[PDB]
């Protein structure tokens, strides 16, 4: 359930060599459904229809694209093609190298990815909602090419072990009363 | 050869050593370029009449007949390059009247034939840069009206007379750039109209010629490798349509104020090293700048009109002049990189940024920048970077700042007060003057933020003392070291009668270890104070003079100890080799006076107790005052081996007991509790091993003051002189 | 504009059974959207669940019934029966109609 | 206009040309190498000499029967190559030792010291 | 100067999606002139000589390209156009977002990048040397196409 | 070849005294090597240093002279002094050679 991380890169492609970069941040949650670790890549939309097997033949991406999935109503789609999960591996084999879904309007598909813990998937999957998930919406729609990106000790011994420095002196207590009583 | 079906015959890397035969008549291009021929044969090319494009580039070429290329009409393009050719082949290309290009650059030409290059009334492309000649071949060059391009660049080109290329009216473009061109007349460029494109980059140029007013469609100027020093008024009036000047690596001295006077199409404008000027260049008329650059000068103001006209302007570079006022950047809507660096600014105004959308980078480094206006960025558009480092600043603007990325703000050491992560949303690469202002950025929330100055764990963000068990260790410590101390005193000083050397010397150490209990105690009582808070408080105790007050009690008390200890066993010394109070007191307050002069010693310096709360100089630093800190290292050591050697002496010529066990249960103590602090200070300093900071700062504070809190419990109860002193204590008090 | 939800970012899902739903793509977004009919190389397969205008496959077809039966190929080439051929086996290649 | 060629006396005659010989000269071919001259004569009688060549070479014209005659003497090894005589009948150009100015040349005999 | 996990994935895809990936793993030290942190991207190989700020436009490459630059012999080019610094920030300024540094020739590249700490560079420097070079540069050689990937 | 170093992998980095630097590059991997003459697309700077062969940056061009001269313009246009124009102002656009 670690807080991840995710900064959209946007590249103004100057004339020359020089490209020029913005940042912009926003936070979303790592989901157990799949593995933690930090990815970036180009970030391509996907509309939740579009993620099924049942299509023939579809087009096809280079590899490495962050997908970006806004699930839609519960009730929109009583008979989905796939679950929440399926259309975040279809995704992964499609050529993805993460997935991104929006679950405004799908509270239950964070139940459902956490509760797929039993199955595990190797690229991570966040799940981002409300705020965050709108303004990375919003730069999606308003953008024509982005960079998405995806971030996430034995001291403690060494600590309570000084109590030995000052505990030996229990010994020097016994040691007093050794002349004492 | 390798025949190919679009009539294109490449033989090139075959090796062979003459004419390749066998071949169509109708080709119309033949390479024969890597292979070895050294001359070529009368009626060479005789079956070839439809030859359109010759390229011999690369034989070792060193003859040609002067009936070999007859009777190729049809050719075009001809290539001799990298070919070892003495001259020009005069003789050889008589006739070829449709010839288009002639490539000779790379030869070993010498001498050009007086009456070379005729009947050659279509060329238009003339190669001869690399060649070794000493003059411009202006005969030749005079029978060839229609070129279009011509390269002189690596030759050995002394000067160029009057009139070289009088005959050349249809010139385009010159290449003189590597040439050794020392002077330039006034005539010689000289009919050159409709000239676009003017190369002397590498010549050996004293001044700036004169002869370009004779080029009224100039439009790329390349001088910038030149000797060249100063640039008139003027140098570029008969230039109405340039676009490119090159004066890059030059050293100039004085360039004029109206050097660039109604240039309507120039684009750039990059001036270096002209140290001499001191005015902002006369602009006027010149309006379709994109990047202006004026380095190295002694500026010092700038027209407020700079933004009414060059709209296009992109970059400002004005760095290492000397400017204190800035104007009103209103316009200059596609305004997009600003550096004022190394200059000297008193004030930021608040509408001296107003609108001015698009800008990105902003440099406002190295100045004397003391007051920033509180709204002064509320109204700028998206800028990803930030940076004022050394600027002595005293306070920082909060609004407008949340589409930052990198703020940097190294330099400002005075800038005491306490940045908001509230604002910095985006912020990602912050350098704050001082570490403990990066603490409410997590270094290392919403982002991650990399942070300059590392806090680390020498600048504790929340607990002073660190973890409950470190927390009590010191807190119990010091008040065994305090009570215990203070109880020997009072049972040492109660009575003034008997005054033994041995005593006296344990006085005076429990004395000395009193004030490093004091000190643990007002780092314990701190702690107590700033829960959770620290970093709040740590730029107030390290700025403030507390710091100053427990390094030097520290200091002071481990020094005393240490010069205590040395003479006491000074005295055990002498007491076994064979009256001297008087002279053991003088040197008790001769060691009091150094202990004092030690600890007052960074006080003297600047900053040695600043590197971290714990204010104790060495373990803490290694780098500053690394001299300091050996010789007191050196010091310690000397005393302790010292004292180590004689009682080692004193055992060996020995077979009061409780003041022997006394003084070597204090030395062996004093010296367990003390190498590891020295180690630890010089941990840092060595690269081989790696210590973690926690680690480090819970050892000195559990180290440095052992003795205090050992000591006094050793000098009660393991001696019967105790119970003695306290039986007279009792008598006295009843 | 014949469909159900028509959210403002992901587009209209849920389209009529009567129009074919299509995915258009530009860019990073992309989004869907109800169609009467395919667009150029195309072709519609409607199924229960939604009404698909699914991407054409058959090699260069401008519109197809199906993905294997062209109905209008390109101009380099003809139809003998419902595939592209640059050079029929039987009839005229042209057939001033660009058909064979 | 064809020139023909052939201690030596190295013999050269203007077969085919017309009149007014323009600076004839000698050059020496060594195997794979560049052609240097070693002597040019002027229209003029001015004789202009190699650094290798001058004192031990000698050169004549004689324009009643148009013969170029090369004399050499006290042969060293380095003289084995194959010597041409070529001739310039328009004229327009600086004499010299330059091998782009003549127009006709000869087949040239190998010469090597005997 | 953590070592930092660079991943190279070789992938050949199929005709209807369902990309064939395959990786391979590899060890490289950090270097002080840039920052920690993952990068992702394909990888693209840089010759020496092809980053120097002399030529004022070369070609435009796609953001997020991982540059692989192998370094040659000093006493080879006595005169460098750039430092090894200056390459690094003159790639990273061309789009990308990590620079590999090959310093199996040229071992005092690494001291030259440890002391450029004097600027931080906002995106990872990474150099690698023996067999893990050698089996980057075979990939580069052999195959097309191949994502680089930098884990912490 | 014709080079100097001739690295395995990184290409031939020093060339030999009279040529060209080139750098070809080949999906992920870029090399040096050294040529007599750039080519098409590509004009030779001489340099003492090192001679390099840089890319055309004039418009429509397929072989130029320099940055700013176009010996060869491409089929669409005609070459007036060194620059393409789809049509020439003044002398006549065509005349059956490509040039105005």
């Amino acid at each position: 359930k670690e807080t991840a991380f995710v900064e959209v890169v946007l590249f103004e492609s100057s004339p020359s060599g020089d490209y020029t970069t913005y940042t912009t941040g926003l936070t979303g949650r790592f989901s157990r459904a799949g593995a933690t670790l930090s990815a970036e890549g180009e970030i391509v939309q996907m509309h939740p229809l579009g993620l099924c097997n049942n299509n023939d033949e579809e087009d096809l991406y280079e590899y490495g694209w962050v997908g970006v999935v806004k699930l839609e109503q519960p009730e929109l789609d009583p008979k989905p093609c796939l679950t929440v999960l399926g259309k975040a591996k279809r995704a992964v084999q499609r050529g993805a190298t993460a997935v991104i879904f929006d679950v405004s309007e799908n509270p239950e598909a964070i139940d459902q990815l956490n509760q797929g813990s039993e199955d595990p998937l190797k690229r991570p999957v966040v799940y981002v909602k409300g705020a965050d998930a709108i303004k990375l919406m919003n730069i999606v729609n308003k953008q024509k090419v982005a960079r998405a990106r995806i971030q996430h000790q034995p001291t403690e011994y060494f600590d309570m072990g000084i109590f030995l420095a000052f505990f030996v002196v229990v010994s020097l207590v016994c040691l007093i009363l050794l002349v004492k009583i | 050869c390798s025949c190919d079906g679009d009539r294109r015959v490449d033989c090139s890397g075959k090796g062979l050593t003459a004419v390749p035969e066998g071949l169509s008549a109708f080709t119309q291009a033949l390479d024969i370029s890597m292979n070895n021929i050294t001359q070529l044969p009368e009626d060479a090319f005789k079956n070839f009449p439809f030859l359109e494009e010759l390229q011999l580039a690369g034989n070792d070429l060193s003859f040609i007949h002067p009936k070999a290329l007859s009777g190729l009409k049809e050719l075009k393009v001809l290539t001799l390059q990298n070919n070892q050719l003495k001259t020009v082949p005069s003789e050889a290309i008589r006739g070829l009247s449709a010839l288009q290009s002639l490539r000779l650059d790379a030869n070993h030409i010498t001498s050009v034939p007086e009456d070379s290059f005729e009947g050659l009334v279509q060329l238009r492309h003339l190669w001869l840069d690399d060649n070794s000649l000493t003059e411009v071949p202006v005969h030749p060059l005079s029978n060839l009206p229609t070129l279009q391009a011509l390269t002189l660049a690596l030759n050995k080109i002394s000067s160029i007379p009057d009139f070289a290329f009088t005959n050349l009216s249809s010139l385009v473009v010159l290449h003189l750039h590597n040439n050794k061109i020392r002077s330039l007349s006034q005539h010689c460029f000289d009919g050159l109209d409709n000239l676009e494109t003017l190369d002397l980059n590498y010549n050996n140029l004293g001044e700036f010629p004169q002869a370009i007013k004779a080029l009224p469609s100039l439009k790329e100027l390349g001088f910038h490798s030149n000797s060249i020093s100063v640039i008139p008024d003027g140098a570029f009036d008969g230039n109405p349509l340039l676009r490119t000047i090159h004066l890059y690596d030059n050293p100039l001295s004085f360039v004029g104020n109206s050097a660039f006077h109604n240039l309507s199409d120039l684009h750039s404008l990059v001036i270096r090293g002209a140290s001499m000027v001191q005015q902002f260049p006369n602009l006027t008329g010149t309006v379709h700048l994109e990047s202006l650059t004026l380095t190295g000068t002694k500026i010092s103001s700038i027209p407020n009109n700079l933004c009414q006209e060059q709209k296009m302007l992109r970059t400002l570079d004005l760095s290492y002049n000397n400017i204190r006022d800035l104007p009103s950047f209103n316009g200059c809507h596609a305004l997009e990189e600003i550096s004022l660096q190394r200059n000297q600014i008193y004030q930021i105004k608040e509408g001296t940024f107003q609108g001015l959308i698009s800008l990105r980078i902003l440099d406002l480094s190295r100045n004397l920048i003391h007051e920033i206006h509180s709204r002064a960025f509320a109204t700028l558009g998206p800028i990803t970077n930030l940076d004022v480092s050394f600027n002595e600043l005293t306070s920082f603007p909060t609004e407008g700042l949340n589409g930052l990325n990198q703020l940097k703000l190294v330099g400002n050491f005075k800038l005491k007060e306490a940045l908001a992560a509230k604002d910095f949303v985006n912020l990602r690469s912050l350098s704050v003057p001082y570490a403990y202002q990066c603490c409410a950025f997590w270094g290392c929330s919403q982002i991650i933020i990399h942070c300059t100055p590392s806090t680390g764990a020498f600048k504790p963000c929340e607990y002073l003392l660190g973890s409950w068990m470190i927390r009590l260790t010191v807190w119990f410590i010091f008040l065994v070291a305090l009570f215990f101390n203070l109880l020997v005193i009072l049972t040492t000083f109660a009575s003034c009668t008997s005054l033994p050397s041995s005593k006296l010397f344990i006085g005076l150490i429990s004395v000395s270890n009193l004030f490093m209990g004091i000190y643990t105690g007002i780092l314990t009582f701190l702690d107590a104070v700033s829960w959770g808070r620290f970093a709040e408080f740590g730029i107030w105790w390290e700025t403030g003079s507390g710091c100053k007050v427990a390094g030097f009690l520290a200091v002071f008390s481990s020094e005393s100890a240490i010069f205590l200890l040395m003479l006491a066993t000074v005295e055990r010394s002498l007491s076994a080799k064979d009256n001297h109070l008087k002279q053991f007191r003088v040197a008790a307050l001769l060691a009091f006076l150094g202990a004092t002069v030690a600890g007052c010693f960074p006080l003297f310096h600047r900053g040695e107790y600043s590197a971290s709360p714990l204010c104790l100089p060495f373990p803490t630093g290694e780098t500053p005052s690394l001299g300091f800190t050996v010789t007191l290292v050196l010091l310690n050591s000397l005393a302790f081996l010292l004292m180590a050697v004689i009682y080692t002496k004193l055992y060996c010529n020995l077979e009061q007991s409780s003041m022997i066990k006394h003084v070597a249960w204090l030395i062996f103590t004093n010296c367990i509790f003390f190498c590891p602090v020295a180690f630890f200070s010089f941990a840092p300093l060595i690269t081989a091993i790696s210590i973690s900071p926690e680690i480090m700062k819970s050892v000195t504070l559990i180290f440095f003051p052992l003795p205090a809190c050992l000591n006094p419990v050793l000098y009660v109860f393991f001696n019967p002189k105790f119970k003695e002193d306290w039986k007279l204590l009792k008598r006295r008090v009843t | 504009k014949g469909c159900l939800s028509c959210s403002k970012d992901n587009g209209c899902s849920r389209c009529q059974q009567k129009l074919f739903f299509f995915l258009r793509r530009e860019g990073m977004r992309q989004y869907g959207e109800c169609l009467h009919s395919c667009p150029s190389g195309y072709y519609g397969h409607r199924a229960p669940d939604m009404n698909r205008c699914a991407r054409c496959r058959i090699e260069n077809c401008d519109s197809c019934f199906s993905k294997d039966f062209c109905t209008k190929c390109k101009v380099g080439f003809y139809l003998h029966r419902g595939r592209c051929f640059d050079e029929c086996p039987g009839f005229a290649p042209l057939d001033e109609t660009m058909e064979c | 206009v064809q020139l023909v060629e052939s201690s030596l006396r190295l013999s050269c005659a203007a077969s085919g040309y017309t009149y007014s010989p323009y600076c004839m000269g000698w050059f020496r071919q060594a195997p794979g190498k560049a052609r240097e001259g070693v002597a040019t004569v002027d229209l003029d009688g001015s004789t202009i000499y190699a650094d290798s060549v001058k004192g031990r070479f000698t050169i004549s014209q004689d324009n009643a029967k148009n013969t170029l005659y090369l004399q050499m003497n006290s042969l060293k090894p380095e003289d084995t190559a194959m010597y041409y005589c070529a001739s310039r009948t328009r004229a327009g150009v600086t004499c010299g030792l330059n091998w782009a100015i003549f127009s006709y040349w000869g087949q040239g005999t190998q010469v090597t010291v005997s």
